């Protein structure tokens, strides 16, 4: 119970131990804002590496941002601002084997939030726009568990997804080359990370 | 697979069996280990033991302390007299899945509903694999700490809505647990603030920061009560965590004895090491038929699962009027020493539970408790037929350890006094 205080120092033991911060994130110094609750269903909850029978995470999941100004260049919440989710897998087609490493699961732009500093939030989907539409984890048999991982960014003020680089296809994230992913993109559209979650998920 | 581990230390002169208790059509294997009565296995009841975290061994609560043995700086074993096997044979099992020795490939328990289903499987399988210790029609008891106030509530209402159990449920005891949220979270300033039997350890501004913060906690655990969603439960825990533990946890005080300062490893007791390193060795493992290669005390993955789950602000306590109303005796006791599931939190949601002589209970008045072992007034009861609350003086979150022949006399008491202290 004394592991259950501090939300910020819980989720960086986990992206540490599940080499998040180096495979997907590529910053082991990220320090997250808030805390991505996402779900597909009451008995689906991806909770910073459960693992999920993979009929479940069948179609897209739902998503709630609780900000906590306490966790924390730094991230100010405003009224302007728009969020990026994404989901990526890193282990594609295996944590071994990558040469379809960090395969594009899900790609959402222009989302707004409903909504001493504290709140819980959801994202109002009205207006958003999906370049790369959901698809659910289809991990090859025997390749062993993959990691599926939810990232929320904030997108640079004024600046709509229209104009984020494309995403040729999923393999690779379109880059080609092995390994990457999340990481190339985020940086080369100036997407600043804000939270993240993620599950596990198997074909035996 | 099950083995006789006797070649260890332990509990010589005492039939015990380690190893697991599968549910392989679902790939879950149970570690567990048993301890017959010191005196008649075959007159005593059973009792099955739980740590909390969520996450946490049992092999804790075994070791550290009520088993039959704890164990030394050069990792040999020593004998606990005032084990809870004295008259009673004691079941340590290691759950959910993945703590301690038990583990799964496939799947994995995220709230503790699920983790009800699971226990009450692996019970099915035990009774029946060991038909010696219901045959004789022992009673059998639930016990568990901190974390369990959430398990044995929910624990034993799985367990009785089966009409096809091998096997009865006398009573569960609770220590230093975190049952009702709502309730609890409304003594932590108090506790940390002069108020609870010990000297405030938080400055004045500090103590007046978490009364503020306090009713907008209370609402959100409220939200989660109502809704029991994600959505609700999880920001509720967030919020209320910062805002009443947090404080505390800064000044580098133990969440489990306000007395100590937290040193160590990641649970404030730099002795548990000790028996981490002694499960560990190449010849404990086997004996013991472990299937796996590294032991820890806690998994702290189970417990983000949890967490992040929302399972930590969830109204479990509701179980315990069912319960209650079906006449099955309970016991909550607490050390006055802890901080984290206080005594203040545990007597206040006991006194105020709807049941069929919540009148009756709160019109009793709190008398003294006299240690039947040691002739010590050990604490404060309060019971009415077949519900006792009772305040355990100097004892911490882990009760057995600070005083262990107190904790002896009272599971004693209980267990062959007719569940009434
Ligand atoms: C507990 O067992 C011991 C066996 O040595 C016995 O002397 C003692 O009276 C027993 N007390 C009980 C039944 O609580
Ligand atoms: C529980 O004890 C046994 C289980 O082995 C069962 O036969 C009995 O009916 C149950 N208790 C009673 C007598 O209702
Ligand atoms: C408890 O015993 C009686 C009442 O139960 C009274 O002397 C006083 O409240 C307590 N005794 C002690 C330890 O002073």
């Amino acid at each position: 119970m004394n592991q259950a205080i501090d939300f910020a120092q819980a989720s960086i033991d986990s992206y540490k131990k599940h080499g998040i911060l180096e495979d997907v994130i590529h910053d082991t110094s990220f320090q997250p804002s808030g805390i991505l609750a996402v779900e597909y269903s009451s008995s689906a909850p991806v909770a910073m590496g459960n693992t999920l029978p993979t009929e479940k995470a069948r179609s897209k999941p739902q998503f709630q941002f609780t900000f906590n100004k306490q966790m924390q260049n730094a991230y100010v919440p405003q009224d302007d601002d728009l969020f990026t989710l994404v989901m990526t897998d890193p282990d594609a087609p295996s944590k071994t084997d990558h040469k379809w490493s960090e395969f594009c699961h899900l790609v959402e732009c222009d989302l707004k939030l409903l909504n001493t500093e504290f709140f819980a939030s959801e994202f109002n989907t009205k207006g958003s726009n999906t370049l790369i539409e959901y698809m659910g984890p289809a991990p090859p048999k025997g390749s062993g568990p993959h990691r599926y991982v939810f990232l929320l960014y904030k997108q640079p003020k004024g600046v709509d997804s229209s104009k984020f680089s494309k995403i040729k296809d999923r393999p690779n994230w379109g880059y080609g080359t092995p390994a990457t992913g999340v990481g190339k993109w985020a940086k080369e559209n100036n997407l600043q990370l804000v939270a993240s979650n993620f599950f596990y998920a198997e074909t035996k | 697979k099950i083995k006789d581990p006797k070649i260890l230390g332990i509990d010589p002169n005492v039939t015990q069996y380690t190893g697991y208790l599968d549910v392989e059509d679902e790939d879950k294997h149970f570690f567990f280990w048993t301890f017959e009565s010191r005196n008649d296995p075959a007159k005593d009841p059973v009792i099955l033991w739980l740590n909390g975290g969520p996450g946490c061994s049992s092999l804790t609560g075994l070791f550290f302390e009520l088993g039959p043995s704890s164990i030394g700086p050069d990792l040999k074993p020593i004998g606990n007299p005032y084990s809870w096997n004295s008259n009673a044979t004691v079941i340590f099992l290691d759950q959910p899945v993945n703590v301690g020795f038990s583990y799964s490939g496939s799947s994995g328990v995220s709230n503790t509903v699920a983790a009800g289903k699971d226990v009450y499987n692996f019970l099915e399988l035990f009774f029946d694999q060991f038909p010696e210790y219901v045959n004789k029609g022992q009673d059998f008891h639930i016990a568990g700490e901190s974390y369990a106030g959430h398990y044995i509530p929910v624990f034993a209402s799985e367990i009785l809505s089966h009409k096809d159990r091998n096997f009865n449920l006398t009573s569960v005891l609770i220590g230093n647990g975190l049952t009702d949220p709502l309730t609890q979270y409304n003594y932590y300033e108090p506790m940390a603030c002069g108020e609870g039997g010990e000297p405030s350890v938080l400055p004045s501004e500090e103590c007046s920061a978490m009364e503020d913060s306090l009713e907008r906690c209370l609402g959100l655990i409220e939200s989660c009560y109502d809704s029991q969603s994600v959505w609700s439960c999880v920001p509720a825990t967030i919020y209320c965590n910062n805002a009443q533990l947090a404080p505390y946890q800064r000044t580098g005080r133990n969440v489990y004895d306000i007395r100590k300062d937290c040193e160590g490893g990641n649970l404030c007791y730099p002795t548990l090491q000790d028996i981490d390193d002694y499960l560990n060795q190449d010849y404990v493992k086997e004996a013991v038929g472990a299937e796996v290669d590294h032991y820890e005390s806690c998994n702290f993955d189970i417990n983000r699962n949890f967490l992040f789950a929302g399972d930590w602000m969830k109204p479990y306590h509701t179980a315990v009027t069912d319960l209650l109303n079906q006449d099955l005796p309970i016991l909550v006791y607490a050390g006055d020493k802890d901080f984290i599931c206080n005594w203040l939190g545990n007597k206040a949601w006991t006194d105020v539970l709807p049941w069929k002589y919540d009148e009756e209970f709160a019109s009793q008045k709190v008398r003294n408790w006299t240690a039947s072992i040691t002739d010590e007034v050990a604490g404060e009861v309060k019971s009415y037929k077949h519900f006792t609350y009772l305040r355990v003086f100097n004892g911490g979150h882990m009760v057995p350890f600070d005083v262990p022949e107190n904790a002896l006399s009272m599971v004693n008491e209980w267990i062959h006094g007719g569940f009434s202290l």
